[PDB]
C-alpha cells in the first residue's frame, strides 16, 4: 500500500501519472516474480529521484574565499575566476552560460577544487567519474525491455545526493574510449544545453526531468573534448607548480593530512623541507603533487614500522640525507648547468607536458666533405629549423669571420645527447644556431647562459610558447642568464618575481643581439 | 517462469 | 522454531525488524509452498552473513616477518610494504585510505601472498578472481557470498588480474567495486539480494595485477607495487625450498630415490627456460619428477635415480635456449656490451671491420634507429679526436667501415651501448685489441661524455653469468651499485667511468 | 485499452493499420511478458511521433526580415533565402522542406542562425550534433527484435518535438 507515498513524494505531471499507474498494475499482479521485480523495481527508483528537494546555496564571496584558499595553494587566478563565477550566481540565481572546465596536468588540484566549489557555494557535490564509458546508455539509461534493467548513471548519482540542484564533477571529459557503441557526447551535450536542459529523456524512467538547477563543473588533462561538448565549456587552465609552491603545497596541506592518516602525533615524526626539496627534485617528475603523496605517504608509513619495531628512538627526525635510507635510491635526476665554456655545446630550454626540462644541444664541425648529421630523435621541423639556422649561418659567413666554404670543407654533426627522448618543435632555432657558429669560430658558450626561440632566415627571433615551465627549468639548472625573444616579454607579467628575481632575462630580436650576449669572445 | 532466448 | 536461531548470533537491530518481519510473514502463510522456500532461503542468507566473530588481528612484526619469509623466498620489498600496512594497521585500527595491489609479469608469487598475507596478519582469506529475491531463486551477491561461506567480520579480499578484468567487451563496470573500495560508501552497502546495509569496513583489500591496465576510478586507489623479475640464484633458491617437495607430494615421492641436484636446476634455468618468474621451472621440475615415477616402474633394478647437469638430455629433451659468454680465449677488435630485456640480462657482442674504400658505413644486426644514431655519434667522437689516438684522420673517405651485432633477426635498439661502439671502432682503426674480460655500457655524447643507462642489475647479472671480470658503467650509476648483491660485487671489477679516455684507457689492452 | 490513443493520434492508413494490428495482437498474448513488453513499447513509440501536428508558419516578410535582423547582423544571404521561403509559401499549401548547407569559418553564426530561422519561419527548433556519429544506428536504429533498440536519433527528436514542421539543424556534417 504505496498510495501515500506518491502524493508525499510531491511529483510533477508524467511522474505521478505514470506511478499511479505502475502501482495499480503491481496490485492486480501477483507478488514475488521477476516481473513484480521490474515493477517494483520501477517504483523505488520513482521514489529515490529528488522532485522538489533543494539545498540552499550561500551568497556571500569573503567567506567563500576564506574557504576556497584553505584546501588548496597557489591556485589564485583560478580560485579567481570561481569567485567571479559565484559573484555571478548572486544576481542571476541560475546559469545561463557555458560550463567551468578545468584542464590541467595530471596532478594539479582539479578534483579537490570540484569539491571546494561544492563546499563554497553551499551545494552537495557529486562526481561522475568517466573513462569507462562507451555507451550513450551508460549515461541514459537503457529501457525496461529487459530483465535486469537499471538507469544511467546522471540519474543514480542524483538518486544518491537526493538533492535538485547538486554540482557534478563531469570528471576526465577527455578521456573516453572510441570504440562507442552510442553518442555519449550528445547525451553529455543534452545535460550542458539550457535549452535541453528543461527536458531530459532517461530512457529507465521515461518522464521529463528537469536538469536546470545543476550546476556542472568539469575536468580535464587535455583538448580531445569532443566536438559537440567543446563550445559549451569554458575553460580556467590550471598550469603547473614550482618547486617552492609544491614546498608549500606539502608544507601546509600534504603533511597534515598524513600525520594524521597514519595517526603520528606531534612527538613522533619531524619531516626537514630540505627532504621535501629531494623528493620534489630527486625522485618525482609529476607537474602535480599526487607523487609527493605517494613518496610522504610511504616515508611516514616507515616513520610508523621502525617506531614500532626499534622501541628506543621516539622522535624520527628525515632531513635530506636520510631519505636514501628510506625511499632508496633516487630514481631521476634534473638536467643542471654546466660547470665551464665549452665550444660546441649550448644550453637550450624545452617544454614537456610533466613540465619544463634542459636541453643540451651538441655540435660537431669536423673537416670533410661537407656532409651534415642530425641525432637525437630530432622530429623535421627541428631538423628543418637547424638547416635554417645553418642557412643563416651561411648568409652571415663573412661577418663572423667564418671561411665562407665550410659548406663543402666541413662536416657537420647536430646531436641532442638524450637519444632515445623524442623531440620536436622550432623553439630551439636560436640555440642551434650559436652552436654552429661557435663550432665555425672556436667561439666557446658561457654556460650559464640558456636561450629559447624560433629563428627565420633574416635572423629575426620569433615567438615561442610556453615561457613558465622554460624558466622554472632554467631557474632550477642553475642557469643565469635566459635568451627569450622579445614579443614574449608580455609573458614576463604571469611569472613568479623568485624567478625574475633570481634570473638575468635578456629579451632579443634578432641573431646579433643573441651571438653578443651568450659567446664569450665578441663576435 | 520460462526461460526466453533474445539477440 | 528459529527465533532462537536469529537470536542466536545477535544480528543488528535493522535486520531483525527485517529478519522478524519476514518470520512474522512466514507465519502467516503454508510451509510447502515455493515462496516459503523463497522465504525460508531469505532468512538463511542472513544468518550466514557475518554480522560479528571477527578474528584477532596479530600486531607483532617478527613472527609476521618469520611467517611471511616461510611461504616466500625473495619479495622482500614487497614484505617491507606489508610489515608497514600492518604497521598502520597495528596503530590504527582501520585504514580506509588507499588499497594494496601487486604489479609484476606471471610466475612471481603474487597470488599466494595472499596467503601468505592471509597467515601472517591472522585474518581469514577470500580470494576474489575478476576475469535480488524472486520466485526462480536467487544467490546472493560475490562479494557478500565469499563473506558469508568464510563466516568472518575482517577477511582479507583479493582483486586478481584486473588487468584482465575490463575487457574491451560489456562487462563490470568500475561502479560496483568502487563502492567497495571508496571509504565513505562502505557503512552501508546495501546488497540487492538483501536490501540490508552490511558494512565493509576494517576489510583489508589487496588487488594483484599484471600492468597498470587498470580503470581510471580503481588506479586512483591502488598502490601500484613493483615485482621485479628474479635473478638465477634466487630462482634456485625457489626451486630447492618452495618447490621441489610440492612436486614431490603432488607425485608422491618419498625421499629415498629422487635426487635432483644444484646443477640441474641451474641447467633448467639457463639451458632450457627463458621467463621471469618460476613456472616454466615448475613445468620441467614436474615432468623431470614423472619421468623418475615412469623409469623406477618401467625398471625394478635400479631404485635411486641421480639426476644432475649432465643426464639432463636423457631427460627433458634436449636444450632448447642458451646465453652469451665472454669470448676470453682471444682479444680481438670487437667488444662486449650489455643488453637489458624483461627475461632477464644478456651479453651483447658487437663486431666492427673497417677495410679500405670510399668512407662507406653499414650497419647491420637488425639495429634499431637510435642505436644507429649512437653508431653516427659515437664515430663522430672518433673523428674529432682522430689525431690524439694515433689515427690517420682522412679514414671518414678512405676506409669503409661495418658495425654488425651477430644475432641477426632479433630487433635491437636503445641509446646505450654506444662507447661499446666507439670502443670498437677505436679499436678496429687503431688495430689495438679490446681486452675479453671487459663488459661495457653506457651512452655517449660528442663532447666525449658517458650518460647513464637502465636496468644496471641485470646487465651485471649478465656479465657475471658470462664470465666477465670487469665492467664499465657510467658514473651516475654507482647509486644503482647499493643493490647489487655483494658476490656479484666480490666477483667483478665495476669501473664507473665518465668519460671516453676512461673508457679506452681500461678496456683497450695497449696505451693510446 | 489504447486504441483511444490511436484514435486520438489520427494516424495515416499505413500506421494506423498496423499499430492496430499490433494492439490487436497484444490482446491474445498473456500479459507480464517479454514479447508484450516489445509491443507495449513499439506502440509506446508509435503513439509518440507526430503524424499530423502541423505548426502554423509566418506569412508576413517585414515581420520576419525584422526578426532576423534583430538577432543578427548582416548574414545577407541566408536572410535573403529564408525571405524567398517565405515568399514561394504565401503563394502554395506545401513545400519540400529546404535542405540548406551552411559553409563557414567558427564563429561565423551558423547554429543561432537556425535558431533564428526557427523563430521567424514560425517552425519549431531542435537540433541533431552529427560531430561523433559513427554508425547508422544513430539515424536508422535498430529492429526491435533487439534488446536495446530504439528508433534513431531522427524519429526521437521528431517525438521530441512533436510537430510535422521543425527546424532540424543538421549541426557539423562534416565532423
Ligand atoms: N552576424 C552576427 N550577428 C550577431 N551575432 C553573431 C553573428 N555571428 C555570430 N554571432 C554570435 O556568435 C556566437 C557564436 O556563434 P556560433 O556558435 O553560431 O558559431 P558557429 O558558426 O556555429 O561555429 P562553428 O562553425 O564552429 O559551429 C553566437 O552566440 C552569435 O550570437
Ligand atoms: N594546489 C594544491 N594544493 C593542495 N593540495 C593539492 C593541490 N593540487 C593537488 N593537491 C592534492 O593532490 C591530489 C590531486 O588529486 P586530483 O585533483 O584528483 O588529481 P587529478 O586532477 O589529476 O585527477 C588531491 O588529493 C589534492 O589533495
Ligand atoms: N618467491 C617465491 N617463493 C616460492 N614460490 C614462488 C615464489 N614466487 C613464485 N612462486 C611460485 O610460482 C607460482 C606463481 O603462481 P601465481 O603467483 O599463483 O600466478 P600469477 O603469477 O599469475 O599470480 C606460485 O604457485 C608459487 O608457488
Ligand atoms: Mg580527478
Ligand atoms: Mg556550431
Amino acid at each position: 500500500a504505496l498510495k501515500r507515498k506518491i502524493e508525499a513524494a510531491k511529483m510533477p505531471k508524467d511522474a505521478r501519472e505514470k506511478t499511479e499507474a505502475e502501482l495499480q498494475k503491481l496490485k492486480m499482479m501477483s507478488p514475488m516474480s521477476a516481473e513484480a521485480t521490474v515493477v517494483r523495481g520501477y517504483i523505488d527508483w520513482m521514489l529515490q529521484v529528488p522532485w522538489n528537494s533543494r539545498s540552499k546555496v550561500k551568497k556571500d564571496l569573503v567567506k567563500a574565499q576564506e574557504v576556497l584558499d584553505t584546501d588548496h595553494y597557489g591556485l589564485e587566478r583560478v580560485k579567481d575566476r570561481i569567485l567571479e563565477y559565484l559573484a555571478v550566481q548572486s544576481r542571476v540565481s541560475k546559469i545561463k552560460g557555458p560550463i567551468l572546465c578545468l584542464v590541467g596536468p595530471p596532478g594539479v588540484g582539479k578534483t579537490s577544487l570540484g569539491q571546494s566549489i561544492a563546499k563554497a557555494t553551499g551545494r552537495q557535490y557529486v562526481r561522475m567519474a568517466l573513462g569507462g564509458v562507451r555507451d550513450e546508455a551508460e549515461i541514459r539509461g537503457h529501457r525496461r525491455t529487459y530483465i535486469g534493467s537499471m538507469p544511467g548513471k546522471l540519474i543514480q548519482k542524483m538518486a544518491k545526493v537526493g538533492v535538485k540542484n547538486p554540482l557534478f564533477l563531469l570528471d576526465q571529459i577527455d578521456k573516453m574510449a572510441s570504440d562507442m557503441r552510442g553518442d555519449p557526447a550528445s547525451a553529455l551535450l543534452e545535460v550542458l544545453d539550457p535549452e535541453q536542459n528543461v527536458a531530459f529523456n532517461d530512457h529507465y524512467l521515461e518522464v521529463d526531468y528537469d536538469l536546470s538547477d545543476v550546476m556542472f563543473v568539469a575536468t580535464s588533462n587535455s583538448m580531445n573534448i569532443p566536438a559537440p561538448l567543446l563550445d559549451r565549456m569554458e575553460v580556467i587552465r590550471l598550469s603547473g607548480y614550482t618547486e617552492d609552491e609544491k614546498l608549500n603545497i606539502a608544507k601546509q596541506h600534504l603533511l597534515p593530512k598524513q600525520f594524521e592518516r597514519n595517526a603520528i602525533k606531534k612527538g613522533e615524526l619531524t619531516i626537514d623541507d630540505s627532504a621535501i626539496m629531494s623528493i620534489i627534485r630527486y625522485y618525482t617528475r609529476e607537474a602535480g603533487v599526487r607523487s609527493l603523496e605517494r613518496e610522504i605517504s610511504k616515508l611516514c608509513r616507515k616513520a610508523v614500522k621502525n617506531l614500532l619495531m626499534d622501541k628506543t628512538v621516539k622522535h624520527i627526525e628525515i632531513n635530506g640525507d636520510n631519505l636514501k635510507d628510506f625511499l632508496g635510491v633516487q630514481k631521476v635526476d634534473y638536467g643542471r648547468a654546466d660547470t665551464e665554456n665549452r665550444v660546441g655545446q649550448v644550453t637550450g630550454l624545452a617544454w614537456t607536458e610533466v613540465g619544463g626540462d634542459l636541453l643540451t644541444i651538441e655540435t660537431a664541425c669536423v673537416p670533410g666533405k661537407g656532409k651534415l648529421t642530425y641525432t637525437g630523435s630530432l622530429g623535421e621541423v627541428m631538423q628543418e629549423s637547424i638547416q635554417a639556422a645553418l642557412t643563416v649561418v651561411r648568409a652571415r659567413a663573412d661577418k663572423l669571420g667564418i671561411n665562407p666554404d665550410f659548406y663543402e670543407k666541413r662536416d657537420i654533426h647536430v646531436h641532442v645527447p638524450e637519444g632515445a627522448t623524442p623531440k620536436d618543435g622550432p623553439s630551439a632555432g636560436i640555440a642551434m644556431c650559436t652552436a654552429l657558429v661557435s663550432c665555425l669560430t672556436g667561439n666557446p658558450v658561457r654556460a650559464d647562459v640558456a636561450m629559447t626561440g624560433e629563428i627565420t632566415l633574416r635572423g629575426l627571433v620569433l615567438p615561442i610558447g610556453g615561457l613558465k615551465e622554460k624558466l622554472l627549468a632554467a631557474h632550477r639548472g642553475g642557469i643565469k642568464v635566459v635568451l627569450i625573444p622579445d614579443d614574449n616579454k608580455r609573458d614576463l607579467e604571469e611569472i613568479p618575481d623568485n624567478v625574475i628575481a633570481d634570473l638575468e632575462i635578456h629579451p632579443v630580436k634578432r641573431i646579433d643581439d643573441v651571438l653578443a650576449i651568450a659567446l664569450e669572445h665578441p663576435a | 517462469a520460462a526461460a526466453a532466448a533474445a539477440a
